[PDB]
């Protein structure tokens, strides 16, 4: 089995777009999701609140939709609740959030998009491991 | 009974220890 | 939880105990579950809940701050737990994160110096008072002292 | 200092002979047992108590809760030739872990 | 030798390794409660006196 | 004014506030406005069991028992509705708080009688026509009384009612019907009743204080066994706040 | 002399059939006073509550246990590291409740095996020996210093201490598994080289010794006889001795001076058991064993399981059921 | 310690042996029915 | 003749669907939009005589309320069970992943 | 049959006791010098 | 004493269903319940929270055939998980545990 | 509580007292070697 | 506890026998000639 061209192929947005990232760009998104997000979110669970996890099909189901590199970038500039009710970038490690989130500083555009690309690749390869937690280890 | 079996042996070994100590064959130098 | 809706304070976890909140032995009002053993804990981010009698109902239920919230989720998600390869976590976590506290790292050395000081203390003091009484090379074969004693029975 | 002492270097070194090896071949024995399943697993009183009697606990009945544990999460990747699937559901877990 | 031959296979066997042999005393104990063996516990005696 | 550092170990975390003996005034009722209980504080004193019938059926005694849980007893910062009944009585609706604490009492000869002391749910009313609150005024209703353990909790062999095993796995061909009261779960829930007795009313502050004394049943162990019947006595400490 | 001279020189005495000494004056009513408790406590004791959550566990004879289930039951996790003696309970039922002869025991043991280490030095100074048979034993003494105090000192409670009790000490063993993975951990490793080995060497030099006999005896007589308390002469011979040894291996790896070799002895057990020690008492401050879950992947990042792996399995078993009541949030943090 | 001059040697002969054997055996035998009741 | 009571509900619609008078709170995260503000009010708001009672919980918005219409195909409701509503269970059922 | 089940504690004991002491004697006995 | 005949497992699809049997290594064995192609169809569980494949959910029915039940089919969860519980060890038998005060946990033969 | 704990103090206090006291005794001379360590 | 009603005579037979061996071994060993 090999990281393909098609397994890095991940949806750009709602409307049926894609993009297909480079091994590169994969690298950089486990490097960066390890950096800023895997204290919390090691394995596609979240620790402080494991009612959510980073599932795709639960990225789906989230408002807005966040199974998709737009949803997961605007995500990490503007996060909200899972009902996308309210905003909440003072709880949550943001963009807008930087001052008081000091790791999100650093991450550019181009950064967050190797994230987002990281979280919607990472189940194609590990199945239910991704947001599974431990009786999946 | 089976309390009064492990007490009994344990007591049995504590005795054990006092006789194994207090009034073992002495040791001499030939 | 609380911000699901749940009354904190009232809320009876599976053994009896309060789910989130109980009572020290001497009346305190602490966390519960196996935290229970750390109510003896002071911080910064955690004082301004504290009242006379221990973590305050009302101050918990209106004045948590998102400061606060931040502090806890940070300290919790960065336990000192972490393997000897610095896989950060419980033993059975997954590798992903490179972590081990310097709490850790800085207990373990110390307690490991501490513990080989103490014996190196031992070696040392009995080997000065042996030296001091001239018999640190060995027994004198021609003035053994056992021999000069009566024997014990 | 211990109340008894050896007096005796040829009784002394042959104990030392003794002892590791007696210990070796009595866990020997009990492997024996275990080829063939016949386990100390168990004291029958213990769970007969227990059964009729849920405030009844020992370290006993504790460790086979974690043996129980043990054998139902490392069953399925340790024993692949019997194509365990163990639904969530079935899991034995604890509150919360 | 003798325990894989009264289980099913040699599979059972312990594997020749230092994390294998771990897993090897850890099956015991979730499987035949070893640490419970009176056995076991004359070898550990042994060992350790 | 004292602090958590001023407190701490010493005990008073488990007491309810006192008024002292110059407290014997009355707090008017305007039946016009509303009122909470801001703050209500049970503090026991006095655990007493009823002794099981020997079989005489003559009057089975509440005993002393011994208090084996140390200083975690007290039930605080409860908070409900005060509201003012059409005849003048005084109805309490307990909303919220510390309104529960696991309890295990030692009766002679060693039997442990664990039980979740409660006012959960509590209801309370005065007598009829309480303009004001004075050292005359009673409370008296009911609480419920909710399983001591919830449905989680897993007994020694593993076996509950919202989780764990539901057999004797240890006894795989045992008969089940000898084991079933073992192995079903139940979950309780049950009436208790309580009594407070203001002896102390401070007027200017809303703040009274008395006595009270509670019935209920102790644990009875998911239903594996009969539960004892419980007599709580105590102290008590409750502000009364217009809002 | 005077009444305080006197006594000096009965506690200092060599006549002693016990010796006494200063260490003694402390060792003998501390181990005393742990020694009537730990008997009564395992008999007698009612259960208590290890875990702080209104779940007693019966620990002793008449309780319910025999020999192997028995304990003294470790200390209420509500107490914690507070130090909980007779006279901070309200009653004796209470103080048993709680756990209290746990902690009188463990105390008063720990104290007088330490004065037992000090009266080790203490009397080879006055037999004018050599002094560090005490150091030998710093090794198990600082084995129990890691399981009784270091390790809940750790964690944050006497309740995860070891039990005093057969069975409870395999739960502790199994418990520390899940939360530490000693079995991956160098330490306990050197541990095991250090037990396994010390029990190799034993063997090795009780088969050699009694290999080298001197003939001394006949055939209708046990050869021990053969030795006589206290004689010049070495019963064996080391020449022979080694001379065996050195063909069985090669000669450089036999030890031909009774010194080295016995030195070797004394080492090679001692310093692996102070590593098992040190790997306790630092796990306690949770560094714990090497962490190879999912090390190996393949080209396209499936997960290929070691036996790392299926240890974490195991491990993750006795993770989930240990305790099974009190935990409320997902991570076991203490 | 000088030794204790009032020690004596104790005896039993063969045939005591048997007699004896002999009584608690039949004592057994006549007394077990009662002891199994 | 005795009942385990979460068993006997698993047979009811509670088994089949996300029940408003007792299922725990974080099954709401299963359709779009009702966790966690709905889920909360919902909760809150709790015991409902039938599914369409969710629709007249105070202060909701217009856009609340058709989230709830579109999802009441997803809900029931059958009678409180103590054993699933004590201990704050709704809120935290001591489950995790 | 429902025995009294300490029935057969106590008569091996009966037996074994003082057989073993008369045991004892003897073979003390036979091994004092000629 | 006797067999109780062949206990068959059916869903509430009428789809027969087969409990997974207890290997010699297991002294417990959890109840679970596959089709003929190994999928999994019922279960008794531990944790109920999140439970999907519960008997009461499933609609699981047993029936007999040959022995002591022959004919006999039983629809009631209690029951029915019951006889799944005996079913983990093979063919279902009547016993007489009475005589001799038998314990319920298994020995082995004069071939062990 | 009180008798018990004051007991127990005094106890503690006695023996600590004679260990001190005891290794202060001259005890570097208490060996059967070489006494003059002053 | 329901107990292996053979378990106390087994115990006391597996104490006794052997250590009786012993006690009558010991004791002619005594009273043979110094
Ligand atoms: C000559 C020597 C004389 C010896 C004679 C014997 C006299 C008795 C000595 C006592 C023995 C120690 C037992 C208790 C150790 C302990 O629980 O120690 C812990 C304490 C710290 O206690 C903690 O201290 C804390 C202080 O933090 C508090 O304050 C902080 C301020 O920032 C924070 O806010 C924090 O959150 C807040 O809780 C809290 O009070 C905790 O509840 C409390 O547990 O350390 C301390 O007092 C100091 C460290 C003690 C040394 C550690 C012992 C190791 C020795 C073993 C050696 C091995 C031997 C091998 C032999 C071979
Ligand atoms: C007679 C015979 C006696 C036999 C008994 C002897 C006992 C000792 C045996 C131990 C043998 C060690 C084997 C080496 C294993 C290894 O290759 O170890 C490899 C590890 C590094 O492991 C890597 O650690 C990584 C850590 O990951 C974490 O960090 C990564 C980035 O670093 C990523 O971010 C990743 O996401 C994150 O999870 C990953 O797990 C990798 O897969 C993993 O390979 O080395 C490290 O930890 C380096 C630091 C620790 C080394 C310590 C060695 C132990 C010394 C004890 C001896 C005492 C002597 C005293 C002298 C006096
Ligand atoms: C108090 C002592 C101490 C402590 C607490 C630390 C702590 C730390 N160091 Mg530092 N360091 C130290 C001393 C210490 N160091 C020394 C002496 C050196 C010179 C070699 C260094 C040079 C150094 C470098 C270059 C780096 C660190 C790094 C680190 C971090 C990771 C450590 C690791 O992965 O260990 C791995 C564990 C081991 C190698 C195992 C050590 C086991 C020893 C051999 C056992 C000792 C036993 C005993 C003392 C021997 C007695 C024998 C007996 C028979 C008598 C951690 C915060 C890393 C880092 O993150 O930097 C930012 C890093 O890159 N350290
Ligand atoms: C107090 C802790 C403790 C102690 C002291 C022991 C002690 C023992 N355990 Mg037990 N164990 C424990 C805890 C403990 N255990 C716990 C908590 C569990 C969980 C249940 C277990 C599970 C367990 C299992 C499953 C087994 C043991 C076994 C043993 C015995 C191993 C004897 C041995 O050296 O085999 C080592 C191997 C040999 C002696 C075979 C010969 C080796 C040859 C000579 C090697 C030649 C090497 C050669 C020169 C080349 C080397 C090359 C190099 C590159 C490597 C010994 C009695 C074993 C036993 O009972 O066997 C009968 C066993 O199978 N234990
Ligand atoms: C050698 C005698 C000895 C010693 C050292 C101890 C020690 C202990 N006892 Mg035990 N006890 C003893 C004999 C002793 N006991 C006897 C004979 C009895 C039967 C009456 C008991 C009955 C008993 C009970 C019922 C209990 C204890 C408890 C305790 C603990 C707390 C004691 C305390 O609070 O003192 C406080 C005293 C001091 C701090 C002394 C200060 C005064 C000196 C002069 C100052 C210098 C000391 C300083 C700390 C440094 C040490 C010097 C060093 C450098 C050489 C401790 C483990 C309690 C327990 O185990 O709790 C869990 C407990 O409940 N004891
Ligand atoms: C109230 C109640 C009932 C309390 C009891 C509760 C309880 C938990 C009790 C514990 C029960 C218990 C004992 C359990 C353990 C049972 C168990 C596993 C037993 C093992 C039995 C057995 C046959 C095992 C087979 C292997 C075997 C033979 C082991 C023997 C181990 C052993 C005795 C080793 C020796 C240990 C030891 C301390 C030796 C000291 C020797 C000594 C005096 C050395 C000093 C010395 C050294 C020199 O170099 C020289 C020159 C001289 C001169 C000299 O002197
Ligand atoms: C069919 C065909 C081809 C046939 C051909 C056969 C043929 C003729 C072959 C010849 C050619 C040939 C030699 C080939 C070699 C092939 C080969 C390399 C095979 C490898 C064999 C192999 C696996 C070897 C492993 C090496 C090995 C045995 C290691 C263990 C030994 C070791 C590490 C020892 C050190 C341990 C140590 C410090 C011990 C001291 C401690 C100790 C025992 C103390 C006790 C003690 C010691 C004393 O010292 C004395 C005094 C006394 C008192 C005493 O108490
Ligand atoms: C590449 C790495 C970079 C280097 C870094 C350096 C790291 C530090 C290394 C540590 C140095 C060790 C020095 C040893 C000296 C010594 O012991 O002398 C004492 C004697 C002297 O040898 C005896 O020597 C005598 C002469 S004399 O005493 O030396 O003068 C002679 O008479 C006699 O026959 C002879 O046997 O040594 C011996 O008795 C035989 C060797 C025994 C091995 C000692 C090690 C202790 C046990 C191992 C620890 C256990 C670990 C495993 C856990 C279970
Ligand atoms: C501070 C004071 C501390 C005192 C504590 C009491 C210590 C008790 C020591 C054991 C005494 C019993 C010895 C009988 C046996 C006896 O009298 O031995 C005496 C014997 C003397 O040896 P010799 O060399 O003199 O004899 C050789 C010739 O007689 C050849 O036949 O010593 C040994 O054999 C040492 C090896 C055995 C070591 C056994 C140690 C066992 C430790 C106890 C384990 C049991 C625990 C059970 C717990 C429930
Ligand atoms: C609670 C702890 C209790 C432990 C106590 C241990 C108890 C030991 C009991 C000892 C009893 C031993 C008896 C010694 C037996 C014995 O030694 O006999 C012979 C003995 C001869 O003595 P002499 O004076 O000749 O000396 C010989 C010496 O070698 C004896 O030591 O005479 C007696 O002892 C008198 C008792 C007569 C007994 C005769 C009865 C036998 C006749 C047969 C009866 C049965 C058949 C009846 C058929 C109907
Ligand atoms: O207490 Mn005894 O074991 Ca040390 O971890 Mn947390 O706490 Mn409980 O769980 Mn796991
Ligand atoms: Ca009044
Ligand atoms: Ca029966
Ligand atoms: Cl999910
Ligand atoms: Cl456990
Ligand atoms: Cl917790």
């Amino acid at each position: 089995a090999e990281l393909t061209p098609e397994v890095l192929t991940v949806p750009l947005n709602s409307e049926g777009k894609t993009i297909t990232l480079t091994e590169k760009q994969y690298l950089e998104g486990k490097r960066l999701f390890q950096y800023a997000c895997a204290s919390c979110h090691v394995g596609g669970i979240t620790k402080t609140n494991p009612s959510l996890d980073l599932r795709t099909e639960t990225l789906a189901l989230a408002t807005p939709p966040r199974d998709n590199i737009e949803g997961l970038v605007d995500y990490m500039k503007n996060p909200t609740t899972y009902d996308g009710e309210q905003e909440i970038a003072e709880v949550h490690p943001s963009l807008r959030s930087a001052d008081i989130f000091p790791k999100m500083r650093n991450l550019t555009e181009k950064d967050l998009v190797a994230i987002a690309g990281h979280i919607l690749v990472e189940p194609k390869i590990l199945g239910d491991k991704w947001g599974g937690g431990k009786v999946y280890y | 009974m089976e309390t009064i079996t492990y007490v009994f042996i344990f007591a049995c070994i504590i005795a054990l220890f006092f006789f194994a100590i207090f009034f073992r064959e002495p040791p001499r130098i030939t | 939880d609380q911000k699901l809706g749940a009354n904190v304070g009232s809320a009876q976890g599976p053994t009896g105990l309060g789910k989130y909140l109980m009572r020290s032995p001497t009346g305190e009002i602490i966390f519960g579950g196996e935290t229970m053993r750390f109510w003896d804990f002071r911080g910064p981010w955690l004082e301004p809940l504290r009242g006379p009698n221990g973590l305050d109902l009302n101050k918990i239920k209106n004045d948590i701050q998102p400061w606060q919230e931040r502090r806890a989720a940070e300290y919790m998600t960065h336990a000192p737990l972490g393997s000897l390869n610095s896989v950060g976590g419980v033993a059975t976590e997954i590798n992903s994160v490179n972590f081990v506290s310097p709490r850790s790292w800085l207990a373990t050395s110390h307690f490991v110096l501490a513990f080989f000081f103490l014996v190196g203390h031992l070696w040392h003091a009995g080997r000065a008072r042996a030296a001091a009484a001239g018999f640190e090379k060995g027994i004198d074969r021609e003035s053994e002292p056992v021999l000069s004693m009566p024997s014990l029975d | 200092i211990f109340g008894i002492a050896f007096s005796n270097k040829r009784w002394l070194h042959f104990f030392m002979l003794f002892v590791p090896v007696t210990g070796l071949w009595m866990s020997a024995i009990g492997v024996v047992g275990l080829a063939l399943n016949l386990r100390s697993y168990d004291f029958i009183s213990q769970e007969i108590r227990a059964a009729e009697d849920p405030e009844f606990e020992t370290f006993y009945t504790k460790n086979l809760l974690l043996n129980e544990g043990i054998r139902a999460w490392m069953a399925p990747q340790d024993q692949p030739h019997e194509n365990f699937v163990f639904p969530e559901e079935v899991l034995p877990r604890g509150n919360a872990l | 030798l003798i325990y894989p031959l009264g289980q099913s296979s040699w599979f059972f066997a312990p594997s020749f390794g230092v994390a294998a042999i771990f897993r090897f005393l850890l099956f015991f104990q979730g499987f035949h409660n070893w640490t419970l063996n009176p056995f076991h516990m004359m070898g550990v005696a042994g060992v350790l006196g | 004014t004292l602090t958590y550092d001023d407190i701490v170990g010493t005990g008073l975390a488990n007491k309810c506030p006192t008024l002292d003996d110059t407290a014997r005034g009355a707090y008017p009722i305007d039946s016009s406005q509303t009122y909470r209980i801001a703050r209500l504080c049970l503090q026991p004193t006095t655990f007493l069991v009823k002794e099981e019938p020997k079989n005489k059926r003559q009057e089975a005694e509440f005993v002393p028992t011994k208090l084996v849980t140390r200083e975690t007893t007290s039930l605080d910062q409860i908070q409900g509705e005060l509201k003012v009944n059409s005849d003048g009585s005084l109805t309490f609706v307990e909303e919220d708080g510390i309104d529960f604490q696991p309890v295990t009492v030692q009766m002679a000869g060693g039997e442990r009688i664990p039980l979740l002391f409660t006012v959960k749910n509590l209801v309370a009313s005065t007598q009829p026509n309480v303009t004001s609150i004075t050292t005359s005024t009673d409370f008296k209703g009911e609480f419920n009384v909710p399983s001591y353990r919830t449905a989680n909790f897993l007994d020694p062999k593993g076996r509950g009612l919202a989780s764990g095993y539901d057999s004797a796995i240890a006894l795989p061909q045992a008969k089940e019907e000898e084991l079933a009261r073992a192995n079903v779960k139940r979950f309780s829930l049950t009436k208790g009743q309580i009594s407070l007795n203001v002896a102390k009313v401070d007027g200017r502050t809303g703040e009274i204080a008395g006595t009270f004394e509670s019935e209920q049943l102790s644990d009875d162990d998911m239903g594996a066994h009969e539960p004892h019947e419980v007599k709580i006595q105590g102290v008590f400490y409750a502000s009364i706040e217009p809002a | 002399a005077n009444l305080w001279e006197r006594f000096c020189n009965w506690v200092t005495s060599t006549d002693n059939r016990l010796y006494v000494g200063w260490f003694g004056v402390i060792m003998i009513p501390t181990l005393l006073a742990a020694t009537i408790c730990f008997v009564i406590a395992f008999i007698a004791a009612p259960p208590v509550d290890i875990d702080g959550i209104r779940e007693p566990v019966s620990g002793s004879l008449l309780y319910g246990n025999n020999i192997i289930t028995g304990a003294v039951v470790p200390s209420s996790n509500a107490i914690g590291l507070h130090f909980y003696p007779i006279w901070e309970a309200a009653s004796l039922d209470e103080w048993l409740y709680n756990g209290g002869p746990y902690q009188l025991i463990i105390f008063h043991f720990l104290l007088g095996a330490s004065c037992y280490m000090g009266r080790q030095w203490e009397l080879s100074y006055r037999l004018g020996m050599r002094p560090w048979i005490c150091v030998a034993y710093s090794a198990p003494l600082a084995s129990a210093f890691a399981v009784f105090l270091i390790y809940p000192i750790g964690q944050g409670s006497f309740s995860d201490g070891m039990p005093l009790g057969i069975s409870g000490t395999f739960n502790f063993m199994i418990v520390f598994q899940a939360e530490h993975n000693i079995l991956m951990h160098p330490f306990h490793q050197l541990g095991v080289a250090g037990v396994f080995g010390g029990a190799l060497f034993c063997a090795m030099h009780g088969s050699l010794v009694t290999s080298s006999l001197i003939r001394e005896t006949t055939e209708t007589e046990s050869a021990n006889y053969g030795y006589k308390f206290g004689q010049e002469e070495e019963t064996y011979n080391i020449v022979a001795a080694h001379g065996y040894f050195g063909r069985l291996i090669f000669q450089y790896a036999s030890f031909n001076n009774s010194r080295s070799l016995h030195f070797f002895l004394a080492a090679w057990p001692v310093v692996g058991v102070w590593f098992a020690a040190l790997g306790i008492s630092t796990m306690a401050f949770n560094l714990n064993g090497f962490n190879f879950n999912h090390s190996v992947i393949d080209a396209k990042g499936n997960v290929i399981n070691t036996w790392a792996d299926i240890i974490n399995r195991a491990n993750l078993g006795m993770e989930v059921m240990h305790e099974r009541n009190a935990h409320n949030f997902p991570l076991d943090l203490a | 310690m000088e030794p204790n001059p009032n020690r004596q040697p104790v005896e039993l002969n063969r045939t005591s042996l048997y007699l004896g054997l002999l009584l608690i055996l039949v004592l057994a035998l006549l007394f077990s029915s009662y002891f199994f009741n | 003749e005795l009942v385990n009571v979460v068993d006997e509900k698993l047979g009811t619609a509670y088994g089949e669907k996300i029940d408003l008078n007792n299922t725990n709170i974080a099954a709401f995260i299963q359709y779009r939009g009702l966790y966690p503000t709905l889920a909360k009010l919902i909760v809150k708001n709790a015991p409902y005589e039938s599914v369409e009672d969710v629709l007249n919980i105070p202060g909701l918005t217009e856009r609340q309320k058709q989230i709830l219409r579109e999802n009441l195909e997803h809900f029931t409701v059958t009678e409180v069970e103590t054993a699933l509503v004590e201990g704050g269970d709704r809120y935290n059922n001591g489950l995790y992943k | 049959m429902e025995v009294n089940q300490l029935g057969l504690i106590a008569t091996a004991l009966f037996v074994l006791v003082p057989s073993v002491f008369l045991i004892i004697l003897y073979v003390q006995t036979e091994s004092q010098q000629k | 004493q006797a067999w109780k005949g062949h206990a068959v497992f059916r869903n509430k699809e009428g789809e027969e269903l087969f409990v997974r049997r207890m290997p010699a290594f297991f002294e417990s064995f959890p109840v679970i319940l596959t089709d003929k192609n190994g999928v999994v169809k019922a279960d008794i569980p531990f944790r109920r929270a999140e439970s999907k494949y519960s008997f009461e959910q499933q609609g699981v029915t047993v029936s007999f055939y040959g022995g002591e039940l022959n004919g006999q089919t039983f629809t009631d969860p209690p029951t029915v998980k019951s006889y799944a519980r005996k079913a983990i060890f093979g063919e279902i038998f009547e016993f007489d545990t009475e005589t001799l005060n038998s314990d319920g946990i298994f020995r082995t033969s004069p071939r062990g | 509580m009180e008798t018990l704990k004051i007991t127990v103090y005094i106890v503690v206090t006695f023996f600590v007292l004679l260990f001190v006291f005891g290794f202060l005794s001259g005890d570097p001379a208490r060996n059967p070697k070489r006494k003059d360590l002053e």
